[PDB]
């Protein structure tokens, strides 16, 4: 997730269509989404680390959340009412194909909508940012930066420690 | 001895209190202007038909850099290094050795382009006319780095424009 | 292909349209303006190619860096080359502007415009004659002639 | 900004359209001008007077060179004085055309500025011929001048000299007695003579208050 | 029925003017690109703060003096009535009411702009 | 069939304000010893395509503080005002007959007003919320006099049926009758279509762009040609008001020649003036159109209800 | 120049003509060729009202002269 | 004196080899003034005057439609010209 992203860009832009289409209400999902910068520096230090060879990391945030609460608390950061609706998964499917036709960049997929719903893997045998001295950016003290450009003119100066942090399922 | 720009008095008889309530009232001055834009719509225009057309210049303008040789092929430059010490920018950097012959010649001579003024003061420092500052003008690029001159890229400029530069320099070297 | 013919020529078309419609921003910082506007004057007549200046920069869609670049300066320059809509080109013109010049080495001057926005054309001079920056918007011209866009978009 | 004059950050607190305050914030030129001259030989530091005002540039060598003269002890001769002013008033001429036409644009007067402008392109071939550069010529020195005339510089000066007095009195019938530019202008900045003084001004800015000076 | 249509066929195609231009284009829009313009620097306060209005006193009387306006136009129709003595000498006296009342609020210094 | 008569109005009108951008720029340019557009098509007669192609090809901004709502919604307005005001010219027959068609132009004109309002306002920049406080003033300083000597002229007319002045001016033409009435209408009309020297809504030097500093491509390009085409608008409403050609029932081609060479005139003349002269200041403009133009303006009212009473020549149609 | 400002100001010329001669083309096609037919005020309107009752084909411009009055 | 300026303009349309040859330099350089030819380049420049023209406007150079590599039909600049009519072309020297 960041500025250019397509993760919290995609929730904030669904906001067009009036209400948030949800498969199973996103009650089923859990994600765990890492920091842009986060990525970058361990790749910077992947390439300067030597015993990182033949190694095979997973880059993870700090925090897991349910598709949900995190869907939530990204229409609060950006002041938007938030309407939530469960769309069943085949009329999911066929929207993704009817947007499929766009010959530019398409809004949404099939296969987004299979990777949006879809549970982030727990890998804890595969290293990950902290073996490369990297501490991950919680999603709470860099979502403003991305979702700040979404907001009306009224709530635009609305500071970050505002939109009081969402709930993680965590262990 | 000084002169008064706005210390006249106006008539105050009849006839030019009428006159000036014409003016004001039938806007004569706006007229003139109007007249005059009118006359300059009339003339010639003063452009030229770039890039068919060029603007005048002078055997004295200073272009584009260039190293030069003697009628035999061999370079000018003995590397004194006195082009670069006089350099207001310090944009001229210079290396030099014996040459395989025992020729006193430079191995490196650079010019930062972006970091020119274009004073002409390499020039006239130069004891064997060996640094020029040519007649071109047109030679902007793309990128910053084609604009880091080398040894290689002023001799070419040389090879490349000597026959103009010889008669620049011939026509106004008796000034020097 | 017919659409291969079609991309070609539209973009022809849409690149013929925006180098014959040049719109610079009225912008500049030192000496160099002076040659800019010597180029505005009636012996080059840029207007006569296209070129008009406008004072906002929504409404720009060429910036020339004319003039030495300071530190105190550099946020507002940036903060008009991001409110130009695009595409937007930038050309930098003399020294000051390219690498610094005269003022490389001082403690308030930054070495180039390019670490601030990026740069299409680097106009050499101190200052550039108004026929050398006249050279340099025909070479940003002719450079905006060979854009592919449409036909790079079919062919991803 | 089109009327900031260059690069000027003016604060201004306002009532309306009326102005309460104004704050001048200026320093996105400064180039540190005065550093480099110390790190520079008097030769090397010349070319920096040419850039200080860029529209009066061999004025500013004009002056450099004169205290440079004036430390040096020396006297340049009356060939190199006579040139000197010369093109002094040559520059005079670029710096009025330049000051003036610009007024009238900010103002609102579009015309004279392009009418003006061919004239100060003929004194920028003046300026080439003589030195090789259309403005920044480094051609005044603290001995005199650096080259002399070309053979044939002279008598285009005088054909030039001959005509300008016809472009002024056009641009004066543009401006002069316009009501509208004399609305825009009559009785707007008014300074009074021991204000002036007081606040260090000189040149037009005295005379215009009626103080009988010039350097 | 006409005119209706013309005003339809005006706003259609001013409405697919602005549709072609929003529609048409790439857009890369940032936080740094939809900020106000405030020649490079950014505002110090909001331009939604009251901003004082010197001629006030001028757009109330510009209220007055537009009723009048409404007051005078049938006076092409007016001057076809048959009895033109009367018809003329109140169309003068509400134009001499009116001059009237504009030399009122000039002598009072009500013209000139609060400073 | 009035489907296409509506097209064949709207079409050409949009081709001529994009062609007179072309003409304006030259005429400038020669005015002040230069050319002006030349390169691009022979004389620069491909110059106004280029312009809109590359307009409508740029991107369109929407700023952050902006009011979506009437930032769209006032280019729309303008456009379709400055086309909708068209329609009941006589030329010599008109789109739409009316037998108020002097109060009708009275009317959209005040309303496009709120064109330039509204995108000031919606703006949500100080800029163009200056502009909009110059166009509030520019509307209160000319719109009462614009309105009396639209009244004084038409009280020789008998109507306001703009058709009738082609038969009123049918032997002299109007500005022989009411030539000061002319002049002041000449300035109003330059003060209501916010040209040089009345330009203060935008105001280059002192406001950048004005009103229209946050519009960009479409949108922007979008007033430029409703401010064009209210000038040709306009200097056609003062051809037919002043300058009456004359009428051939059996070939109105001659009087739409002789019309279009009149309008054509007085929109060289518009161009003319913007090349010849400064900037007013927007109060300076209050205070000749209050203190210089309304009296004079007033007691040509007076005069001109008198004066077809004293001399028997009161026109028809009551 | 100044005679190449010429070329844009008949361009300009031309696309003026067209509103006024295709207005009165398009009034005298769909109006029999004689000049649309002017209602300012109720009397002119009874009157073609009473031209499209006589006419016998609903249309107002289509004139019946002395040889409808046997 | 009108019959004379157009008389001029007949014959500047039959001095360049016709209609074709017209419009050929009418699209190429946005000029169709004719003059006397000084010389033609190695690489197809050919190089113009015309001394009743003022100051700029005497000298010019229809540039050729092929340099080295490249098809210069429409793509002309001025770092096309020779050193020697460079000199001649800027006004340096008096002597071609
Ligand atoms: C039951 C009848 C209901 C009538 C509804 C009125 C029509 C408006 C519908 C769409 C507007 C709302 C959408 C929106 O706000 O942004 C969308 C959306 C949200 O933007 P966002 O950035 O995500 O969030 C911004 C904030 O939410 C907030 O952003 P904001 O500050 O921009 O929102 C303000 C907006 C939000 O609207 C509301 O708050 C609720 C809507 C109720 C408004 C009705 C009030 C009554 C006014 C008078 C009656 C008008 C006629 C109504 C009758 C209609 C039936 C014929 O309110 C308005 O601006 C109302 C303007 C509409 C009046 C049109 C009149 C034209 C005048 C022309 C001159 C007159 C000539 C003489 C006669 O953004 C867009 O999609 C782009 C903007 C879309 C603008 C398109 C054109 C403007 C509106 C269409 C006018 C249709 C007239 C026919
Ligand atoms: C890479 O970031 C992204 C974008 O780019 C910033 C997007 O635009 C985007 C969404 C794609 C669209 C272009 C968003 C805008 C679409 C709306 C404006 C739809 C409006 C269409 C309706 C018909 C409006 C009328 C409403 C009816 C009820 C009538 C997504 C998902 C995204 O992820
Ligand atoms: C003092 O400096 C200035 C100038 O001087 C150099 C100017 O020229 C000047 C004016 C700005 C110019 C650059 C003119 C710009 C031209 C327009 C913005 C382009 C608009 C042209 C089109 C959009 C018109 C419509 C185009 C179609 C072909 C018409 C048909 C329409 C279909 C729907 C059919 C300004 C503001 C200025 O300030
Ligand atoms: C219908 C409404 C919507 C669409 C509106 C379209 C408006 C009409 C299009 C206008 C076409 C004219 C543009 C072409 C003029 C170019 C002239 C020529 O010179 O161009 C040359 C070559 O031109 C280009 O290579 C191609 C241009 C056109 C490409 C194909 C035309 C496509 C038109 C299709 C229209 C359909 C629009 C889509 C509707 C939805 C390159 O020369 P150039 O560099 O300039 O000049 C050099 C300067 N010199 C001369 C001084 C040395
Ligand atoms: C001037 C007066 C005359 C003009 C009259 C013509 C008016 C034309 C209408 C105005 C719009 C013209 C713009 C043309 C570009 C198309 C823009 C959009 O509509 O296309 C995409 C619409 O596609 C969507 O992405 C989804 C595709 C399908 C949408 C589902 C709706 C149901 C339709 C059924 C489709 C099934 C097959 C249809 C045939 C039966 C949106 O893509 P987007 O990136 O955002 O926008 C940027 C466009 N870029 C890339 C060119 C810069
Ligand atoms: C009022 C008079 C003028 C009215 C306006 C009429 C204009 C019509 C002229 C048509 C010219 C053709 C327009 C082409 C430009 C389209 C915009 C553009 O350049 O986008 C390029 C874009 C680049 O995308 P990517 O390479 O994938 O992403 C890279 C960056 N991430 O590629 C495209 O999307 C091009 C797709 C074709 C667009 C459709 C054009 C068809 C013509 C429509 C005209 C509509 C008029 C009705
Ligand atoms: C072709 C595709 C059609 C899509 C229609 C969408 C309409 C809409 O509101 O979308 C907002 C759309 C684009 O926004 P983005 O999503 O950010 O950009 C899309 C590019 N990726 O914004 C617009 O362009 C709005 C267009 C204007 C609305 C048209 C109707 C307005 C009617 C106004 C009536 C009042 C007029 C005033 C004058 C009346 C006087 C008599
Ligand atoms: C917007 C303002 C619209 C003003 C319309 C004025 C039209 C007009 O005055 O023409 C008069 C004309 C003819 O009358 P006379 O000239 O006196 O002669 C009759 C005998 N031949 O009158 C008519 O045609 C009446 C037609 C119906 C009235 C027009 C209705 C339009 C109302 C506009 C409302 C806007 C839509 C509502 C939404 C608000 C904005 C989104
Ligand atoms: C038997 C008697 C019957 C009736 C007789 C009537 C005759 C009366 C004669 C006098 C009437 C003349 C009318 C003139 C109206 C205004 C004149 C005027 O004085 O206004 C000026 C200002 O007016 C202007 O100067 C105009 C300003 C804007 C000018 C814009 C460009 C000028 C346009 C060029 C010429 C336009 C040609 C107009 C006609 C065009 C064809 C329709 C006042 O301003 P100040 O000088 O500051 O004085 C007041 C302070 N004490
Ligand atoms: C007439 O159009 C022009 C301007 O707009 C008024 C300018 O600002 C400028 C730049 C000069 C001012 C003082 C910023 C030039 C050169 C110009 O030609
Ligand atoms: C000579 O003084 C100066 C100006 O006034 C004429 C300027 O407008 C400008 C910049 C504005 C235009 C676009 C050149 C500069 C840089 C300047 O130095
Ligand atoms: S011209 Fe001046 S600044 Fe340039 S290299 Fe020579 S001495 Fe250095
Ligand atoms: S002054 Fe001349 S000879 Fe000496 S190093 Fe420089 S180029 Fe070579
Ligand atoms: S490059 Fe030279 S002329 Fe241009 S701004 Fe810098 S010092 Fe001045």
């Amino acid at each position: 997730f960041g500025r250019e992203d397509r993760f919290l860009n995609y929730f904030a832009s669904m906001r067009w269509f009036g209400g948030v289409p949800l498969i199973s209400l996103g009650k089923e999902t859990v994600k765990q989404p890492v920091y842009i910068v986060d990525v970058s520096k361990g790749i910077i230090n992947a390439i300067k680390d030597p015993d990182a060879k033949g190694k095979t990391f997973a880059f993870v945030g700090p925090n897991r959340y349910l598709l949900f609460d995190l869907v939530q608390y990204i229409f609060a950061v950006a002041y938007r009412p938030f309407l939530p609706y469960p769309l069943p998964h085949f009329a999911y499917r066929w929207v993704g194909r009817l947007f499929e036709v766009s010959p530019f960049e398409p809004w949404t997929t099939r296969d987004k909508v299979e990777r949006v719903h879809m549970s982030d893997m727990t890998l804890p045998h595969l290293p990950g940012l902290e073996d490369l001295g990297i501490q991950a950016t919680p999603l709470e003290l860099k979502a403003i930066e991305v979702l700040r450009r979404h907001r009306t003119y009224r709530w635009l100066t609305s500071e970050m420690e505002d939109v009081k942090p969402a709930k993680t399922v965590n262990i | 001895t000084y002169k008064f720009v706005n210390m006249r008095e106006p008539s105050m008889d009849m006839k030019s209190v009428t006159d000036r309530a014409a003016q004001t009232l039938l806007w004569t001055e706006l007229v003139r202007g109007l007249g005059m834009t009118l006359s300059y719509l009339f003339r010639e225009p003063a452009t030229i038909n770039y890039p068919f057309e060029k603007g005048p210049l002078s055997p004295r303008f200073r272009g584009e850099h260039a190293l030069r040789r003697y009628p035999s092929g061999e370079e000018r430059c003995i590397a004194c290094k006195l082009c670069e010490a006089v350099c207001p920018a310090q944009a001229i950097t210079i290396e030099a050795e014996p040459r395989a012959d025992g020729s006193r010649r430079t191995t490196r001579y650079d010019i930062d382009m972006t970091k020119c003024i274009y004073c002409g003061f390499c020039q006239e420092a130069c004891p064997v006319d060996a640094i020029v500052e040519g007649p071109n003008f047109e030679f902007s690029t793309e990128t910053h780095e084609e604009l880091l001159y080398n040894k290689e890229k002023l001799l070419n400029n040389g090879d490349k424009w000597e026959a103009e530069i010889a008669a620049n320099i011939q026509a106004d070297y008796l000034y020097r | 292909s017919r659409g291969e013919y079609v991309v070609a020529k539209l973009d022809d078309l849409v690149n013929w349209a925006r180098r014959s419609s040049l719109w610079p921003m009225t912008f500049g910082l030192a000496c160099c303006a002076v040659e800019m506007m010597h180029m505005a004057a009636p012996r080059y007549d840029m207007d006569r190619f296209g070129v008009v200046f406008r004072a906002s920069p929504r409404q720009s869609d060429v910036m020339i860096v004319a003039g030495t670049l300071t530190n105190k300066m550099a946020p507002a320059l940036r903060k008009v080359y991001d409110q130009m809509p695009e595409p937007r080109y930038v050309v930098s013109m003399g020294s000051c502007a390219n690498g610094g010049g005269y003022y490389h080495y001082s403690y308030s001057v930054v070495r180039g415009c390019d670490r601030i926005v990026p740069v299409d054309i680097y106009v050499p001079g101190c200052p550039p004659t108004a026929e050398a920056l006249l050279y340099g918007i025909l070479q940003l011209q002719r450079k905006i002639k060979r854009e592919k866009r449409l036909r790079i978009w079919y062919r991803r | 900004h089109p009327a900031a004059h260059g690069v000027l950050r003016l604060v201004m607190e306002l009532s309306g359209e009326m102005v309460r305050k104004c704050d001048p914030h200026i320093g996105l030129l400064h180039r540190g001008t005065e550093k480099l001259i110390e790190y520079k030989t008097y030769l090397q530091a010349l070319p920096y007077f040419d850039r200080l005002d860029y529209v009066s540039m061999m004025c500013n060598e004009q002056a450099y060179s004169l205290a440079v003269e004036k430390l040096l002890n020396i006297q340049p001769p009356p060939r190199a004085q006579w040139i000197r002013v010369l093109f002094g008033e040559i520059t005079r001429l670029l710096n009025h055309i330049m000051a003036v036409t610009t007024h009238a644009l900010d103002i609102g007067a579009m015309t004279p500025f392009f009418w003006m402008f061919e004239e100060r392109e003929k004194m920028f071939e003046f300026y080439e011929r003589v030195s090789g550069a259309r403005m920044h010529a480094a051609y005044i020195r603290p001995g005199g001048v650096h080259q002399d005339l070309p053979l044939g510089l002279l008598d285009d000066i005088y054909e030039f000299s001959k005509n300008f007095s016809f472009r002024i009195d056009e641009l004066e019938e543009m401006l002069t007695n316009n009501r509208i530019w004399r609305n825009r202008t009559v009785d707007i900045g008014v300074v009074t003579a021991e204000d002036a003084l007081n606040y260090g001004f000189s040149g037009v800015m005295l005379r215009g208050s009626g103080i009988q000076w010039d350097l | 029925m006409n005119i209706m249509l013309t005003l339809l066929t005006n706003v259609t195609l001013a409405s697919l003017l602005v549709l072609i231009a929003f529609w048409l284009p790439q857009l890369n829009a940032y936080s740094e690109k939809t900020s106000p313009y405030e020649c490079g620097f950014d505002p110090m306060g909001s331009a939604r703060l009251p901003f004082s209005m010197k001629f006030f006193l001028v757009a109330i009387t510009f209220l007055l003096f537009d009723l009048e306006i409404a007051l005078l136009l049938p006076l092409p129709w007016a001057s076809q009535t048959n009895n033109l003595k009367t018809m003329l000498t109140m169309a003068l006296f509400l134009l001499i009411l009116l001059a009237a009342s504009l030399a009122y609020e000039w002598t009072q210094k009500g013209l000139e702009w609060a400073e | 069939m009035f489907m296409i008569n509506i097209l064949s109005l709207i079409i050409p009108i949009l081709l001529a304000v994009a062609f007179l951008t072309l003409v304006e720029r030259k005429v400038l340019g020669y005015m002040q010893l230069r050319k002006g557009p030349n390169v691009v098509g022979p004389y620069g007669l491909l110059q106004p395509i280029a312009d809109a192609l590359k307009l409508f090809t740029k991107e369109p901004l929407r700023p952050a503080t902006s009011s979506i709502s009437m930032f769209i919604i006032a280019p729309i307005l303008a456009l379709s005002l400055a086309l909708t005001m068209w329609v009941p010219l006589p030329m010599p027959y008109p789109l739409i007959n009316m037998n108020l068609g002097v109060l009708f132009m009275l009317a959209m004109s005040s309303l496009a007003v709120y064109s330039i309002l509204w995108s000031g306002w919606a703006s949500n920049s100080k800029y163009a919320l200056i502009g909009a406080l110059r166009a509030v003033a520019q509307t209160i300083s000319y719109e009462v006099t614009l309105a009396i000597i639209l009244l004084s002229v038409l009280l020789m007319n008998g109507s306001y049926t703009l058709s009738t002045l082609i038969t009123t001016q049918e032997h002299i033409w109007m500005i022989f009758t009411s030539w000061p009435l002319a002049m002041m209408w000449f300035i109003s009309t330059l003060a209501e279509t916010n040209r040089a020297p009345f330009d203060l809504t935008e105001g280059e030097s002192e406001l950048v762009s004005g009103f229209n500093v946050e519009y960009a491509a479409g949108p922007f390009a979008m007033f430029f040609m409703a401010e064009y085409a209210n000038i040709i608008m306009m200097n056609a409403f003062t051809a037919i008001l002043f300058l009456g050609a004359s009428h051939d029932p059996h070939t109105p081609e001659l009087y739409t020649i002789n019309f279009v060479l009149k309008t054509l005139a007085l929109t060289i003349t518009f161009l003319w003036i913007r090349a010849s002269y400064p900037r007013f200041r927007y109060d300076q403009l209050m205070h000749l159109l209050w203190k210089s133009f309304l009296p004079l303006t007033l007691a040509l009212c007076m005069w001109h209800i008198s004066l077809p009473i004293m001399t028997a020549s009161i026109p028809p149609q009551s | 120049m100044w005679f190449e400002i010429l070329p844009g100001i008949a361009v300009m010329a031309a696309c003026l003509f067209i509103p006024g001669m295709a207005t009165a083309h398009i009034h005298k096609f769909t109006n029999g060729g004689k000049e649309k037919r002017v209602a300012h005020f109720s009397y002119q309107w009874n009157l073609m009202e009473r031209d499209r009752r006589i006419s016998g084909v609903n249309r107002y411009h289509v004139t019946k002269g002395l040889e409808n009055i046997d | 004196e009108l019959v004379q300026v157009l008389r001029r303009g007949l014959q500047q349309v039959s001095g360049h080899g016709g209609l074709r040859g017209y419009l050929r330099v009418l699209f190429r350089a946005n000029d169709v003034r004719v003059g006397t030819l000084v010389g033609e380049d190695k690489y197809g420049n050919k190089y113009y005057e015309d001394n009743k023209q003022f100051f700029g406007r005497h000298r010019w150079v229809i540039y050729t439609t092929e340099m080295n590599g490249r098809d210069t039909f429409w793509d002309v600049d001025g770092s096309m010209v020779p050193p020697e009519w460079h000199r001649w072309l800027h006004c340096m020297t008096d002597d071609p």
